């Protein structure tokens, strides 16, 4: 069924079962157990020192629970990098997330990580960002910016320039 | 010789091989006293630093490590799915070795002092050319002739067969060093590549990406035969140069043809 992909990521959706998730990335690119717990894990191809991945939560490790949790490196290419190390600085903790896309472009971030706690229920989702530069979606230089509540609570870079 | 000269100059970069065979004491040797950049393949020795600390510090391995979305760093499948959990020094040491998890080796790293803290560690078992001087991502640069974060394959291979199959660790911490080897996931295509499917092999994978510079070491049981430790390295003049999993699987089976393997 292929490796796992970007479009694989998209069309998976909170709330789903394991099987639909299985189905969807096709299980022979997917793991579970071992260090991945109950989550379902699944490689695309090889980046870094590693693979493009998928990692999906599941409300319980029940066998009916449903995707609470999505999180992937290197399946989502971000539309418009533009982010720098000005911008980086001028983003600060507190704004929401519009806030922030803003100043750093609506083109530069990609979703790392989604997490309702609460599933299905939005209240103390977590979200990572990561927010890239000119060519910082290669394989350098880019940014993890992270929300609770779509509020900001942190920031990080990399080899901003 | 030859091969290996035909290989990397097709590759366009610099290929260092060091292999042993433990049965025999013969080894093959090309560019072995070179330095090459560490890239990930460092976290196998950091790993191997912390089970030897574990025999000074009892409880060590069990430690739950808590820590935040300010620790993690790109690359870290394990350590980004247990925030909200937090997860064991020998979970982020697995996670380190078996998935290169960028976030999992700067929590390791912290714990052990940070690089000079590993470094120090190799000095202890013997290895004087180890060195580790930056944290990831920053010893990721692989910059030529740049001596940071570098090491050579034979003191990588040196340093490898003392601690699997001598007595730089104990035998209960040497034997988890083999067992978290041997379940490492990145190497399929590297050493690996190079070996019968049903020969047990424990590898540390590492990826700069930058300067076509990669590389694999690995301790390999060829059934009823005694183990080859190996390392291969690989390094190019020009930073947009790619590195290739195949040239890697190619040196290895060289460095195996040479041992009579």
């Amino acid at each position: 069924a292929g490796v796992m992909t970007g479009a694989k990521f998209t069309q998976i959706q909170f709330g789903m079962t394991r099987q639909q998730v299985l189905d969807i990335a096709g299980a022979e690119n997917c793991e579970t157990g071992g260090s991945f717990g109950d989550s379902i894990h699944c490689r695309g191809h090889a980046a870094g020192d590693y693979y493009a991945y998928a990692t999906f939560g599941f409300t319980s490790a029940a066998a009916d629970a449903k995707v609470d949790s999505k999180s992937q490196e290197k399946l989502l290419a971000p539309s418009a990098p533009t982010l720098t190390l000005a911008k980086f600085n001028q983003v600060t903790v507190g704004m929401t997330r519009a806030q922030v896309l803003a100043t750093v472009g609506q083109g530069s971030c990609t979703t790392w990580s989604e997490y309702y706690p609460a599933y299905p229920s939005t209240a103390g989702v977590t979200l990572s960002l990561s927010c890239f530069d000119v060519d910082g979606y290669s394989s350098r230089g880019s940014a993890h910016l992270w929300f609770t509540d779509g509020v900001l609570q942190g920031k990080r870079q990399w080899d901003l320039v | 010789a030859e091969p290996f000269a035909k290989l990397e100059q097709d590759f366009g970069g610099s290929i260092g091989v060091y292999a042993m065979d433990t049965g025999s004491g013969a080894t093959v040797s090309y560019r072995a006293e070179e330095r090459f950049p560490l890239c990930s393949s460092f976290k196998g020795f950091l790993a191997a630093a912390v089970l030897a600390r574990s025999q000074q510090q009892a409880g060590l391995l069990d430690t739950p490590i808590r820590y935040g979305k300010n620790a993690l760093v790109p690359w870290s499948p394990i350590s980004e799915k247990y925030l909200t959990t937090g997860m064991t020094v020998a979970e982020l040491s697995a996670a380190a070795v078996q998935y290169s998890d960028n976030a999992a080796a700067n929590l390791l790293l912290k714990e052990l002092g940070g690089p000079a803290g590993l470094t120090a560690f190799m000095r202890s078992i013997g290895d004087t050319t180890f060195r580790l001087d930056r944290w990831e991502l920053e010893l990721n640069s692989a910059i030529p002739s740049d001596a940071r974060d570098t090491s050579s394959p034979r003191a990588v291979t040196e340093s490898l067969q003392k601690l699997t199959l001598g007595s730089a660790l104990a035998a209960p911490q040497r034997q988890q060093f083999v067992d978290w080897l041997k379940g490492n996931t990145t190497g399929n295509h590297r050493i690996r590549a190079a070996v019968p499917a049903d020969w047990a092999v424990g590898d540390k994978t590492g990826t700069c990406g930058v300067y076509g510079t990669a590389n694999d070491y690995a301790v390999v049981w060829p059934t009823g035969r005694a183990p080859i430790v190996l390392a291969v390295y690989t390094r190019a003049p020009n930073k947009d140069d790619k590195h290739s999993e195949a040239v890697i699987a190619a040196a290895a089976r060289l460095a195996l043809e040479g041992l009579g393997v």
